[PDB]
């Protein structure tokens, strides 16, 4: 008496990796049930702010079907990024078809 | 573009609400006053208790002003959500003002943005 209802988790992870110009160090460490907890370590090469380096790591939060990326410590230093996660299935199919060229 | 159109470094300020225009045009010392940036800086530093309401002397010659807005929400937001909201707000408002200028004032949209 993470929810994979829209797209796959690896797709979200690779989208996050693509958004970051610098490499992602702990990408493998992220799983279905740690992305809201595990802090992100970049390779500096931060795009969101064009600054050379950041004193504090970034973090991911899941909010109403979106992944929001914000830098810890003082959030005003680095811009907050928003990633849409909910997706029409008929659109993911089209994306997959265009991936094959 | 004249000198007053080039810039206006002298500022005019009131001291309360509801001052009649007769007193303003009579340069009443109890309500209106004229200052500069440095003068108002020491004024507000020395006399925090006063209430200061900056405005124009008159709309005939000093119509040029910086674009400004007042936002009042009866709530509180955490810092990260506040940042997201302010970014969306700034992009929407910048777009809207630029589009209005392009369609009416005939200015360049991208310059305004
Ligand atoms: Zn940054």
């Amino acid at each position: 008496r993470w929810e994979p209802g829209f797209i796959s988790f690896e797709d979200a992870i690779k989208r996050v990796s693509k958004i970051f110009i610098n490499s992602i160090i702990n990408f493998n460490d992220l799983d279905e049930n740690n992305f809201t907890t595990v802090p992100l370590v970049i390779d500096y090469v931060c795009a969101l702010c064009k600054k050379r380096s950041h004193k504090h790591p970034h973090q991911l939060s899941l909010e109403n079907g979106a992944i929001r990326i914000y830098k810890t410590g003082n959030p005003h230093s680095c811009k907050v990024k928003i990633v849409p996660l909910d997706g029409n299935k008929l659109f993911n199919i089209a994306q997959r078809i265009l991936d094959t060229n | 573009m004249d000198a007053a159109i080039r810039g206006n470094d002298v500022i005019f300020v009131l001291k309360t609400i509801g001052v009649p225009s007769a007193c303003r045009q009579n340069e009443d010392p109890r309500f209106v006053e004229a200052f500069k940036c440095d003068e108002l800086e020491r004024y507000i530093d020395n006399n925090p208790e006063c209430t200061l309401f900056e405005s124009l002397r008159d709309e005939e010659a000093y119509s040029i002003v910086r674009i400004f807005m007042d936002v009042d929400l009866d709530a509180c937001l955490d810092e990260i959500d506040y940042l997201t909201a302010i970014q969306d707000f700034i992009i929407e408002v910048s777009n809207c003002v630029a589009r209005f200028a392009f369609t009416e004032c005939g200015a360049i949209h991208e310059n305004v943005i």
